[PDB]
């Protein structure tokens, strides 16, 4: 079992800020090549999460350029260079290196 | 010296590829649509058989043919790739099943619209089963730089494939070069690309043991045969032959002499110990 | 037989196959001679054995 | 695109076997891993186990010997079957294939069905 | 044995080694049969020499 | 001989030629020894034939 932790728990945002969410790991999440096996999920309230950042630093389709993941080894951090009203929601980081698969506690990103 | 000029090989699963090439059963041209998941103990090739419909060539094609000949047929398993942000419906006028199409087993990747972009997409596959895989991909060497920019956006293109043992990189030089790979079980291939890439869709898995020939005659189902050469079937219990030295299977070995006669009979004296053709004058006919 | 292998390795394969053909042809000729001589001598020995 | 959609009961008695379904559209189950993401109300996402198209599965160690994920003989249908349903196990069950087993920049989730354990 | 050689030259090496194995196995079988026959004939010849 | 070939195919060619050299040397030894036996046997047989 691989446990997930991240900081902070709730980071409030004003519309228009440089913001940073960091997710840590208890074991180095590097596969045989294949970059670093951690992905970023973003859940709207009362919907399903959709992929924002895959393999730590690559942007998925449909993701605006404001989102930019980064990190290596066991320190992974998501950066947002411009916050609008549609970024409100719980943030989940998932490791996909070895079974079993766990999520983070969740980053409840509120406003103000 | 007498050979049956027909491939009579009953008791064995036999497929006749015809217009289909031996390397084509993985790639999937329009001429190999019924041999995509073939299973046989005798894979016959032909002179007119072409491996590809689009103009191009393989890499280590003789090694891949020697792998496929004893493969016993190939079992296709879908690798599960689906692509978002790029077009996977590329076609050409060279390969035509009903209209302009491409290979059934692999998918040509393009951009959304012409000259727009190409995202850096990286994919992976893990061998769940215990047989070694037969992963093959392709690199599209375009005719012109303008056509390359139209198909895959502006900029240089870099395609690399990595695994536990295989590790290489390819750059197109402005027509399709297919590169295969032997993938051990519990190993993850990595298809990192940002441009021209004939992306795979299904993985070939080897079925067992067989033997392949290269002939030019028809197929029959009457003999119990073991070895077949390029112009028919050679069956005998004799140890030596004179027909062809390139025969494959279990057959007499090739020698240059055309008639080596073993004296099954004894010494003839018609009308070393010194009895026959010795104090005995002549042989007898009434016995 | 249809497409051509690389010329150097193809010439190596033809040289090896021609040498193996020479070895098997010599072995077949010597073998055929050996049991032809042995069959003739065995028939002569059986004839002399029944005579004695 | 491989679109997914799940369905099932919403009123389930305690200590009764749960059974869902998740019918795909746009493709078929002939490749890749199929994941059965759990979400209790107000809590984080919990992975409970993926299933391959061949039949091999890797269940959750915390919920071992309680969930029997199986794929139907039809190749466009795979389902969850949970035994000994608990009132603390009330969650919002999801259905997805996740882009970490393979194709990295592509995933497709379901809609989210509601199950409730009450008498 | 540990790190695999290129597939074409490996197939050439295995085909050459298999042909050499066939040649040496046939030569060994013919050798054993020939000298067993010669030893039996030598024993018979020595017995005939003593008898005469 | 003047310009060295690629090393792997050079070792393959040398190994093949050194195996065929051993095969031909062993075959020549058997051929020569067998007929030095057979010439003596033939001469002794002819003398025994004249004697009887
Ligand atoms: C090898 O010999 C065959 C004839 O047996 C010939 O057709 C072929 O061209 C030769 N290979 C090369 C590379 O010359
Ligand atoms: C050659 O034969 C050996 C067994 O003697 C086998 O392990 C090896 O894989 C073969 N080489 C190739 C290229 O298949
Ligand atoms: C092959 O053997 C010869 C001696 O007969 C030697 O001169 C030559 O260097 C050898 N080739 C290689 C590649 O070592």
């Amino acid at each position: 079992d691989i446990v997930m932790t991240q900081s902070p728990v709730s980071l409030p945002v004003t519309p228009g800020e440089p913001a940073s969410i960091s997710c840590n790991s208890s074991q180095s999440l590097l596969h045989s090549n294949g970059y670093a096996h951690l992905d970023w999920y973003l859940q709207k309230p009362g919907q399903s999460p959709k992929l924002m950042i895959y393999l730590g630093l690559n942007r998925a389709f449909g993701v605006p350029d404001r989102f930019s993941g980064s990190g290596s080894g066991t320190d992974f951090t998501l950066k947002i260079s411009r916050v609008e009203a549609e970024d409100v929601g719980v943030y989940y980081c998932m490791q996909a290196l070895q079974t079993p698969f766990t999520f983070g506690p969740g980053t409840r990103v509120d406003i103000k | 010296r007498t050979n049956i000029p027909r491939i009579c090989s009953k008791g064995k699963r036999t497929v006749d590829l015809g217009q289909c090439g031996l390397l084509g059963t993985i790639t999937g041209p329009p001429q190999c649509d019924q041999f995509l998941e073939f299973s046989a103990d005798l894979i016959i090739e032909r002179r007119e058989g072409s491996d590809v419909c689009y103009p191009g060539k393989f890499v280590n094609e003789e090694a891949l043919r020697q792998i496929l000949r004893e493969s016993g047929g190939i079992d296709k398993e879908a690798m599960g790739f689906t692509y978002s942000g790029i077009r996977t419906n590329g076609a050409t006028s060279s390969c035509r099943r009903s209209g302009s199409s491409f290979y059934a087993e692999m998918k040509w990747l393009l951009s959304n619209t012409d000259n727009a972009a190409f995202p850096q997409m990286t994919k992976s596959y893990k061998n769940t089963r215990k047989n070694p895989a037969l992963i093959v991909w392709g690199i599209h060497h375009s005719g012109s730089t303008a056509e390359q920019t139209k198909l895959y956006g502006s900029g240089n293109k870099l395609v690399t494939v990595g695994s536990s043992n295989y590790q290489q990189s390819f750059v197109p030089s402005p027509r399709i070069d297919f590169h295969w790979l032997m993938l051990n079980p519990n190993d993850t291939v990595t298809f990192s690309f940002n441009g021209a890439f004939i992306a795979p869709d299904r993985a070939s898995f080897l079925r067992g043991k067989s033997m392949g020939i290269q002939s030019g005659v028809q197929v029959d189902a009457d003999c119990e045969g073991d070895c077949y050469y390029s112009g028919g079937t050679i069956i005998s219990n004799l140890p030596f032959q004179n027909i062809d030295s390139r025969a494959v299977g279990k057959c007499p070995r090739y020698v240059k002499q055309r008639s080596l006669l073993l004296a099954t009979g004894m010494k003839n004296v018609p009308e070393l110990f010194g009895a026959i053709a010795g104090f005995i004058e002549n042989g007898w006919e009434g016995l | 037989e249809f497409t051509e292998v690389e010329k150097q390795i193809g010439n190596v394969i033809n040289w090896t196959r021609d040498s193996i053909t020479e070895v098997w042809s010599y072995n077949a000729e010597l073998l055929v001679a050996m049991e032809n001589q042995h069959t003739i001598d065995l028939a002569d020995s059986e004839m002399d054995k029944l005579y004695e | 695109q491989v679109q997914l959609q799940e369905s099932g009961p919403g009123l389930v008695k305690p200590s009764e076997t749960l059974s869902l379904t998740c019918s795909v559209s746009g493709g078929s189950i002939n490749s890749y891993y199929w994941t059965w993401i759990r979400q209790p109300p107000g809590k984080g996402l919990e992975w409970v186990g993926y299933i391959y198209h061949s039949g091999s599965t890797s269940y959750n160690p915390s919920l071992k010997s309680r969930i029997t994920i199986s794929v139907a003989p039809s190749k466009n249908h795979f389902s969850l079957e949970l035994t000994s349903m608990t009132a603390a196990d009330t969650a919002v069950y999801y259905c997805a294939r996740l882009g970490g087993h393979g194709d990295y920049g592509s995933d497709y989730w379901g809609q989210g069905t509601l199950v409730t354990v009450s008498s």
